[PDB]
């Protein structure tokens, strides 16, 4: 299971029947690549990444060359390195000149690694032309020059592979090869737009951010993603004030090279409609004010109503860091009472699964092992409309292993092979009990994936006591090294929101709101408003909630706070600030700690290490990052999570919707971009075949 | 340090490690072309020295501190502005707020070379 | 210049196959193993090429629905091959060889001859629609160089005045002619 | 420890960050994997403005854009710790292992097929 | 000191071409430091009779150059660019004449009992002081060491061109005057020979990696465009480690010592200034007179003090 | 944030914006010192969007299409350098350095 | 000179915003800003000029590939204000637009040597 | 001086032998068309001032309520 | 497998293994079929000896050399991605594999193609560029623009617009592709030109005789102009 092989005097020991170049990178051995990938299958095509080995005539491409026991492996012999000149040659004398206007100046990878291995005279003539290539129309999210295009064929096994929509195929021979589709129709998948960070040259890039900085400008920041549960792996190029584009850093267990496409373009939802100053109505005529002002008006209305005991709904936002959900929960009960809910329809309820136990609320097998299941099933959510990189490993092992999978609920086009079993709850039962109670059983660590928006409608009864009953009920893989029973969220900050305990208690639900606070809650909004609002809605991006609000208190994004975050899976993973607030914008905890001294119940707390410190006192899974296990109660949570809500609600039969109809309008960020209404309208006879 | 020959028109050079605690001794002793390049180097550094006279500042302003050829602070320098309207003619310093930031170079490629080594033996 | 064009020009999605073709395509497929079942994608088109002349894309989604296939790896497959003509052709493509021996013994010539009777530039077609251009490369058969093929078959050693009188024949009558005399020495 | 040649009082008032510079996803190509970087962070209400006359961005950040380049974590958090002022650590992601056999390019019974 | 760095040698048009600009902007600095200096000491007609021809030095920056004193001509790569080649036959006829004004300026200066005794044995340096303060160049040679670095480290086809140095006897400033005005008359010399010896060939360096490509084929060529484009982002790659090198710039020994990263940019550069060092000898010199001589004492060790740090 | 306005000028030669983001409002653009002006400082650039509408459309009846934009006066290579594009729809015709609309036919 | 912005013949404002004339101007006296115009292509949003820090080092123009922005040979200047020397793309394209006549007389005897 | 016409400018300056009205085709670029040719404003009431071309960076929000 | 190795096989088993071991060399065995085509007397076709004199091949079976053994200029041997003897070792050498193989020639289609004196050779391999012009595949990133600018300089070796180094900078271009593909077409492609440079070079010059100012003075205004090759 390991291979002492030699390159260039580095012994260096591999697994066997391995890929060279992976030797060679293990070896710390840089080696020129183009069409070789990590997390795609190999080609031959880029012929770049040549290397002498003992015993072969040729040069071999270490990129498919498998590893064979004991070789003498040199990247030096001066047939190696011209043969490199000659092959770098070879791919520069068709490329056109668009250097200067090309997006990736400082990253075309081809014109980075050419002057360490090139060679001056590309050998023309003013008689020579060299080819031309039509510019193709893949999408207005993405901009194509294939006129650039090196033919790494990335691209093509990348949208096979791992996207599942292979209407990007490969065309014509010789001079001739165009990369697309030759019938002019766009491509409309999710997370399209990795493509455009994988062709190494800028033949195919951003529409949005087609023209407006380039990498040296560019002060690239670590940060977390948002606008999916998952806490993906984002890279933010800011030019200092505005947000360019974003880059998926590299993190192997969470989204290893994936952006979700809706992540890609909030920076087209960044700057265009924020709330930069405090705005409250006169009524129907809502005009902005001083910061002061507006505190003050806040803090003589809750004097007005005097809202003591039940009272005073906050609510969880969508998007939103966990600091500021412990300054909401923390000033609320310093206020006299608790009733913090979520977004969601008619959510004023528990989960139906307790905040005890942590391992029984959030996706608490591990991203990579999903890869390790054998067969899993999905209830009640489409992976494809949430967390399409969660879809990207779907594929990856549906591709790699042999699993058997269906989906119940709604009905789903997702590139592989659910096998649907209905629209109700009593076919999720009749399909617990008829095959899949063989099959789970059977399987060697099976999972079970359910969606949030079961939890949003009131039958998060019976239909979820059935499938934790079943959780219990075969008892034999689903305990001890292994844990299927898994939820997925639609926003990042609902993880961390159950994991601090915003409590729908049915003691304060059962009331009537008096005191709103919205944080960036869109969607709830329409519903749950009294005559007597007083809406507050705190954040930015004024799409819905500032609409309805009262006062608007101008809340800094994500993008210019270090906003402590869960994923689904509890990891904790701190951000960094990329840009200053635009305006006025202070930042959120400490909007709700000056809310404290004007409605006069003071926190005890207001420096930056204190929030954390306040932090690890209520939940130190979120001060120690990244590094999640849960093993401790594996099996008494489904106890807890079963024996409660056992029987309170009949089974009704009202069908499993849709959770999300548009994907790319939500989160009152990608809710106002003209990049996604856009992309919004790419739904049309184009896409359709 | 670089020294140079007369006799045999040869340099050399001769290296020690100092740390911002503890001193190294000073070349004065020997000759006397030393007691201003090593102002110097105290100035720009606080790479502080031993058995000198006149271990001044030269290379600063008389009530700066700070070392600017530590990497530590940047280019704009902590206190740098300097005005004089109300408290008449006191050009007094504030925190440095420049007009526009010097926006850095952090582009790097692949790797440079590796060195085709060369000795007698 | 094998070129990647366009679905604009009336020819947008609209038609099928026929009786027996349905037939003789299981006849086909029946000749590949049932699970990993695409490899009688070529001589499908070949079905669908004499079927419908102009193999238009309508046909090609038909086959790519037809045998479960994502649709642009059928395109990717009729994207190289020069059988399955995309653009309306006449009635006889005409494909003479320009290939090195049949450059040797006089296909140049045979090219003149041939525009000299039908003054159409090599790429192009008739204004009647009875014939087509189309230099191609070797057949293989470079028994008798001068020779062409049309539309099926190879006519070998052709004189420009036989050239000429095959291309006033096959406007109505047809000439089952490998050449002149009979064998290949 | 009382700081000897830092004016400031950055080394109360800042949270600084030590980070391995990311692999960057667009090229290939990795020496920003080998270094170890110090970064001054913006959380400011300097954190530069716009400006109004030009429309330049003036900072307030004295020490806005400051990178060290240092070898080696422990290193890096030595000399943090030896002049003195409050960090956060950042541990690097690397890329896991998976066998690449370029014959992956064959089945059994099974309904989908690539390129 | 970088082309020293990078292991590359600029072709023989390069050099000379650098020489002759050498020596030319040792005319200039040498002429404007005894303006300067004998504008201190008290004459003026001296300082103006050399800026006369000093602005024809400047015109022959101006026709090289994009402006008048500085320029960024020379590059670590050879030079930005070839000459023009009415300047090349101009340089001709303005040395005709720049030898016979040099001995007019030199005239009324050299031979006079003002300066005999406005300078006299006056800041004496002894060779073995002078080498124990790290002076160099002008007030070293001053001193009767018979060392450059030009005859004796030669950069640059100082080895080619037929040179001679001036040595000093007396460590005055008398010498010191009398050293730089042979100076003169010495590159004269070398603007000859290298009006005579000017080959035909590259003027920047051969290859493209390092420098800049020419501009004609920047605009038809892939491989053009991708050396000017990284050339001008990321600057270009310099191998690692540390290098010194000294030349004697005509104010004294300039030394630049540049510890090079391994990257785009200078992980360290220390200049090394005469103007430094001259400046730190200034007490030990200075003991033992009156104020005007010191006034003078100043502009012979060449004290402009932009060369400080 | 006001009242006052001074009607003496347009965006350029082009009515409207010259693209995303460039507006040619004055009080946004800080009315306070505009005062005392001419309005005669230069509002030279006649908005090369009008210029390609100036320029015709050139045809090329082959299929890839050369541009340089030098002149044929100077002695140096001044234009931009030379990118071949393509005509095969009817529409891409745009040297992106220049705006030269090159057609096939 | 005073970095002059050309144009072509019939000329549809040269500069690309390639931003090479900026990676390089030694004292940061460049600061661009583009956008995707209208018309397809890219042009430059803003173009500034700091007159205060513009060292005359003619780099802008050794590398502008297009040789939109050159120096000019004019030296007409002198402003009593720093207002009236932060040049903004009008007064850079007004300065094209004043002369080209002097700057094609300086690339015609220059750019076969640059 | 800028009263001078800057193709003038060299001819004042020794930029060329040549007059510059002798060659005709050296001397065309121009269509972009009006030549107004302001020579230098300076202290004059109307000198040149500068301002950003573009907008703000950001795009505050337009208070629209709804009910 | 190939259609003529395995139509043996049932003849080679129901014979022996000495039957056509008989043949040929020690190592090259048995019989091998012949299409002689090209400017020859009789175009024709058999299947004969290996390691006879191709002499006695075209002389004796094919009637001869359309105007005799003194006017040929080159003879294609094999396959057509194998070098062109010259006309003197190309009299007596052999029709095997491995002693051709010495004389850089890898018989390995055996299907002789013979010229005439009177006919371009330059016209011949130009043919064989547009050749792999069609056929190269795609997935090889040397062969396209390796066939592509082998065209591109064929066309101006036809015509003559060529310098003398460029022959060079040909063969050097050519050695580009000797060894750098998946498959083995682009070697194919590499074989004709790398046997244009061997045997030959008077030719080239006189073509290339034929005018003067290569790279010539032009313009491009809209198009090309001043001359073009192929379109
Ligand atoms: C580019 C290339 C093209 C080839 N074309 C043919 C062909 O058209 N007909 C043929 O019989 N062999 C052809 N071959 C040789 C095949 O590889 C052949 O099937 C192989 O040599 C089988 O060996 P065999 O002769 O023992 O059967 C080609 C080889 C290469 C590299
Ligand atoms: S990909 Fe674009 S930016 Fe990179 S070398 Fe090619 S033309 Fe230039
Ligand atoms: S689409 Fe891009 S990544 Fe794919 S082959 Fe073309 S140029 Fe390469
Ligand atoms: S001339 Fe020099 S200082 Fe001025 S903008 Fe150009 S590069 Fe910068
Ligand atoms: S160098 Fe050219 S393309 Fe780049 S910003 Fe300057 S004028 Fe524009
Ligand atoms: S050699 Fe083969 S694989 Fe390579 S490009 Fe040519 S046909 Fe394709
Ligand atoms: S990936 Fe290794 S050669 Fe193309
Ligand atoms: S010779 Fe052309 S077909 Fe065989
Ligand atoms: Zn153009």
């Amino acid at each position: 299971a390991e291979i002492e092989l030699t390159i260039d005097g580095h012994k260096v020991s591999i697994e066997a029947g391995s890929a060279l170049i992976q030797a060679c990178e293990k070896a710390g051995v840089t080696v020129p690549r183009y069409c070789y990938h990590d997390k795609l299958a190999i080609a031959g095509n880029c012929r770049m990444c040549l290397v002498d080995v003992e015993r072969a005539p040729k040069p071999v491409a270490s990129c498919a060359y498998p590893v064979a026991p004991g070789m003498v492996v040199r990247t030096d012999t001066e047939r190696v390195k011209q043969a490199r000149e000659n092959v770098m040659e070879m791919m520069l004398q068709n490329h056109p000149l668009d250097c200067p206007v090309c997006d990736q100046g400082g990253e075309c990878d081809l014109q980075d690694q050419s002057m360490r291995y090139g060679r001056d005279r590309g050998r023309f003539t003013e008689i020579t032309g060299k080819r031309s290539t039509e510019d193709k129309n893949i999408g207005p999210l993405v901009k194509t020059s294939m006129n650039r295009c090196i033919h790494c064929t990335r691209c093509v096994r990348f949208a096979n592979d791992i996207a599942g929509a292979p209407e990007l195929g490969s065309s014509g021979r010789g001079n001739d090869m165009q990369i697309g589709t030759y019938l002019e129709k766009n491509l409309n998948t999710e997370l399209s737009g990795n493509v455009i960070d994988l062709c190494p040259v800028g033949a195919l890039t951003n529409k949005p951010y087609a023209f407006r900085a380039r990498p040296w400008e560019l002060k690239k920041t670590e940060s977390i993603d948002v606008m999916d549960a998952v806490g993906s792996n984002i890279r933010i190029d800011s030019k200092g004030v505005e947000v360019m584009r974003v880059i998926p850093r590299v993190h192997e267990d969470v989204n290893e090279e994936w952006i979700n496409d809706k992540s890609r373009f909030a920076c087209d939802g960044l700057k265009t409609q924020r709330l930069t100053t405090p705005l409250i109505r006169v009524g129907d005529k809502f005009v902005n004010a001083t910061w002061d002002d507006a505190l003050s008006t806040i803090a003589k209305a809750y004097q007005q109503k005097a809202p003591k005991g039940d009272e005073f709904k906050a609510v969880a936002g969508a998007l939103v860091e966990v600091e500021s959900m412990v300054a909401l929960k923390d000033m609320t009960n310093a206020l006299g009472s608790e009733n913090t809910t979520t977004d969601t329809p008619n959510g004023n309820s528990a989960p139906a699964h307790g905040i005890t136990f942590r391992s029984n609320y959030l996706f608490n097998s591990s991203i990579a092992g999903i890869e390790d299941a054998d067969a899993i099933l999905l209830v009640g959510t489409n992976p494809r409309r949430e967390a399409a990189v969660m879809n990207a490993r779907i594929r990856k092992a549906w591709l790699r292993q042999e699993l058997e999978i269906a989906s119940v609920g709604p009905t789903l086009d997702a590139t592989f092979d659910v096998a649907e079993l209905g629209n109700t709850h009593a076919d999720l039962e009749k399909a617990l009990s008829g095959e899949f109670g063989e099959v789970l059983k059977n399987a060697k660590n099976p999972l079970i994936i359910v969606g949030s928006g079961i939890t949003d409608r009131e039958d998060a009864g019976a239909f979820f006591n059935t499938i934790g009953k079943f959780v219990e009920s075969t008892p034999s893989v689903l305990n001890e090294n292994w844990n299927g029973y898994n939820v997925l969220q639609r926003s990042a900050s609902r993880a961390g929101a159950y994991d601090i305990g915003f409590t729908p208690s049915d003691e304060a639900s059962k009331t009537t709101p008096k005191m709103v606070w919205l944080l960036g809650a869109d969607e709830v909004a329409a519903s749950d408003i009294p005559a007597d609002a007083f809406v507050v809605y705190q954040g930015h991006n004024g799409d819905v909630g500032a609409q309805f609000a009262d006062v608007v208190l101008p809340g800094a994004a994500y993008t210019e706070k270090a906003g402590t975050y869960v994923n689904t899976e509890g990891r904790s993973q701190i951000s960094r600030a990329a840009t200053g607030p635009p305006g006025g914008a202070r930042e959120d905890w400490k909007i709700l700690r000056a809310v404290s001294e004007y409605l006069g119940v003071a926190l005890p707390y207001e420096d930056a290490y204190e929030v954390r410190d306040r932090l690890a006192e209520i939940s130190p899974s979120l001060v120690r990052y990244d590094l999640v296990e849960p093993t401790v109660f594996g099996d008494v949570a489904v106890q807890h999570s079963l024996v409660g809500p056992n029987g309170s609600v009949t089974p009704s039969s009202a069908p499993l919707t849709e959770t999300i109809e548009n994907f790319y309008m939500t989160d009152s960020i990608s809710r106002s971009s003209p990049t996604m209404a856009k992309s919004s309208i790419a739904f049309n006879k184009d896409n359709k075949k | 340090y670089n020294f140079l020959s007369v006799r045999h028109n040869s340099r050399i050079r001769l290296k020690t490690y100092a740390t911002e605690v503890t001193p190294v001794p000073s070349i004065t002793c020997l000759y006397e072309g030393a007691n201003w390049f090593e102002r110097e180097a105290y100035d720009m550094y606080g790479v502080f020295f031993e058995g000198h006279p006149d271990l001044r500042r030269i290379m600063t302003d008389y009530g700066f501190e700070g070392h600017p050829l530590r990497k530590d602070f940047p280019l704009t320098g902590y206190t740098e502005v300097r005005w004089d309207e109300e408290k008449r003619r006191v050009v007094y310093e504030p925190l440095e707020l420049t007009q526009a930031f010097r926006n850095f170079s952090a582009g790097s490629t692949a790797w440079e070379p590796v060195g085709p080594g060369r000795d007698d033996r | 210049s094998v070129h990647r064009n366009t679905e604009n020009n009336n020819p947008s999605i609209p038609f099928e196959f026929s009786p027996e073709n349905m037939k003789r395509a299981e006849e086909v497929i029946a000749k590949y193993p049932p699970q990993y079942k695409k490899a009688a994608v070529m001589p499908l088109l070949d079905i669908g090429q004499r079927q419908l002349g102009y193999t238009s894309i309508s046909v090609m989604n038909y086959v790519a629905k037809l045998l479960e296939m994502p649709p642009m790896r059928v395109y990717e497959v009729a994207t190289f091959y020069t059988m399955y003509n995309r653009t309306p052709m006449g009635r006889y493509h005409l494909q003479i060889c320009t290939t090195t021996p049949c450059q040797l013994c006089g296909s140049d010539g045979i090219m003149e001859a041939v525009q000299n009777t039908l003054n159409i530039k090599p790429g192009e077609t008739t204004k009647d629609n009875l014939f087509t251009l189309s230099e191609v490369e070797c057949l293989g058969a470079c028994v008798n160089a001068p020779m062409m093929a049309i539309n099926d078959d190879y006519y070998e050693d052709l004189t420009p005045e036989g050239t000429v009188k095959l291309l006033e024949d096959c406007k109505a009558g047809k000439m089952p002619t490998p050449g002149p005399e009979n064998h290949v020495r | 420890e009382i700081v000897s040649g830092a004016p400031a009082e950055l080394s109360r008032n800042r949270v600084v960050r030590i980070y391995q510079q990311a692999k960057p996803a667009t090229q290939s190509g990795e020496y920003g994997t080998f270094a170890w970087r110090l970064d001054w962070d913006i959380v400011d209400v300097a954190n530069r403005w716009e400006n109004d006359l030009i429309g330049w961005q003036s900072s307030g950040d004295y020490m806005q854009a400051t990178q060290m380049k240092f070898t080696s974590k422990e290193s890096a958090i030595k000399f943090a710790n030896k002049q003195g002022w409050d960090f956060y650590i950042q541990e690097p992601h690397h890329r896991k292992f998976r066998v690449k056999q370029y014959a992956n390019n064959f089945v059994h019974s099974y309904g989908k097929l690539k390129h | 000191a970088v082309e020293k760095l990078l292991n590359v040698e600029v072709p023989l048009r390069g050099k000379y071409i650098r020489t002759m600009f050498g020596e030319i902007t040792r005319v200039l600095n040498h002429l404007m430091s005894v303006c300067s200096h004998a504008m201190d000491v008290g004459a003026l007609t001296p300082f103006l009779w050399g800026f006369e021809e000093r602005e024809k030095l400047m015109e022959f920056y101006e026709r090289v150059s994009g402006a008048r004193l500085h320029a960024a001509y020379v590059r670590p790569g050879g030079v930005s660019q070839d000459l023009p080649a009415g300047l090349l036959d101009d340089i001709y006829m303005w040395a005709t004449q720049f030898g016979d004004r040099l001995d007019e300026i030199e005239e009324l200066l050299t031979d006079n009992r003002i300066w005999k005794l406005r300078t006299v044995n006056i800041g004496t340096v002894t060779a073995q002081d002078a080498l124990n303060l790290g002076l160099s160049g002008p007030m070293l040679r001053g001193s009767g060491i018979p060392f450059d670095i030009r005859k004796n480290a030669p950069y640059d086809a100082y080895d080619k061109v037929d040179f001679d140095v001036p040595v000093g006897m007396n460590g005055d400033c008398y010498d010191r005057y009398l050293i730089r005005m042979a100076e003169f008359r010495q590159s004269l010399r070398i603007i000859e020979q290298c009006c005579n010896d000017m080959p035909a060939g590259a003027v920047k360096v051969e290859d493209f990696k390092i420098n800049s490509p020419p501009r004609n084929l920047m605009k038809e060529d892939m491989e053009a465009l991708i050396h000017h484009f990284l050339l001008y982002t990321k600057g270009y790659s310099v191998p690692p480690g540390e290098t010194y090198t000294a030349i004697e710039a005509p104010k004294g020994e300039m030394g630049v010592y540049v510890v090079s990263d391994g990257s785009e940019r200078p992980y360290k550069c220390k200049i090394r200034a005469p103007g430094f060092a001259h400046l730190g000898a200034f007490d030990h010199i200075a003991r033992g007179h009156f104020l005007p001589d010191a006034v003078a004492i100043i502009g012979t060790m060449d004290l402009v003090f932009g060369e400080v740090d | 944030i006001p009242e006052e306005y001074t009607k003496q000028a347009p965006n350029r030669d082009s009515t409207w914006a010259p693209a995303q983001a460039s507006k040619t409002e004055i009080y946004k653009n800080n009315m306070v010192r505009f005062e005392q002006k001419d309005l005669s400082k230069q509002p030279m650039p006649y908005a090369g969007i009008e210029l390609i509408a100036q320029q015709p459309v050139r045809f090329v009846h082959g299929n890839t299409a050369v541009c340089d934009g030098a002149n044929h006066n100077g002695p140096g290579a001044q234009g931009h350098p030379k990118i071949f594009i393509n005509v095969d729809a009817p529409g891409s015709h745009a040297c992106q350095y220049c705006g030269t609309r090159y057609e096939k036919e | 000179g005073e970095h002059a912005l050309r144009r072509y013949p019939s000329g549809e404002e040269r500069c690309i915003a390639c931003k090479l004339c900026e990676a390089i101007c030694p004292a940061l006296a460049i600061t661009i800003d583009a956008e995707e115009r209208i018309d397809g292509s890219r042009r430059t949003t803003k173009y500034d000029i700091d007159m205060t820090k513009c060292i005359y080092c003619g780099y802008c123009q050794e590398s502008c590939p297009v040789d939109a922005i050159v120096e000019t040979p004019n030296v007409e200047y002198a402003t009593e204000t720093r207002e009236e020397l932060l040049y903004n793309k009008e007064k850079l394209l007004a300065n094209g637009d004043k002369w080209e006549l002097e700057l094609q007389y300086a690339l015609d005897a220059d750019a076969p040597y640059r | 001086m800028s009263q001078v016409e800057p193709g003038w400018h060299f001819w004042l300056g020794y930029g060329v032998d040549t007059a510059p009205c002798n060659t005709p085709k050296e001397k065309l670029p121009i269509r972009a068309y009006p030549y107004k040719f302001q020579p230098n404003y300076t202290g004059t009431p109307g000198a040149f001032v500068t301002y950003n071309t573009l907008k703000p960076k950001i795009s505050a929000w337009e208070p629209v309520t709804k009910q | 497998t190939n259609v003529e190795t395995v139509a043996v096989a049932p003849t080679i088993l129901r014979r022996g293994g000495d039957w056509f071991a008989s043949f040929g060399r020690e190592r090259n065995s048995g019989t091998k079929l012949f299409c002689i085509s090209g400017n020859v007397n009789e175009p024709c076709t058999v299947e004969e000896e290996m390691s006879i004199p191709l002499r006695e091949l075209l002389e004796k079976h094919c009637g001869g050399i359309k105007g005799g053994w003194d006017n040929l200029l080159g003879v294609i041997p094999g396959g057509c991605s194998v070098p062109i003897l010259p006309k003197n070792i190309c009299e007596d050498v052999l029709m095997d594999f491995d002693a051709l193989k010495d004389v850089q020639s890898g018989l390995g289609t055996a299907a002789v193609i013979v010229i005439n004196k009177q006919q371009d050779v330059i016209r011949a391999i130009q043919r064989f560029a547009a050749f792999y012009k069609h056929e190269s595949c795609g997935q090889c990133t040397p062969c396209r623009e390796g066939t592509t600018w082998l065209l591109k300089a064929m066309d101006r070796f036809r015509t003559g617009q060529a310098k003398e180094r460029e022959i060079d900078m040909l063969y050097e271009l050519t050695k580009d592709i000797e060894g750098h593909t998946i498959c083995a077409l682009g070697d194919a492609a590499a074989w004709p030109i790398q046997g244009l440079i061997r045997n030959f070079r008077p030719e080239m010059e006189t073509r290339m005789k034929k005018f003067h100012d290569e790279v010539g003075a032009v313009s491009v205004g809209g198009w090309m102009k001043d001359a073009r090759v192929e379109k």
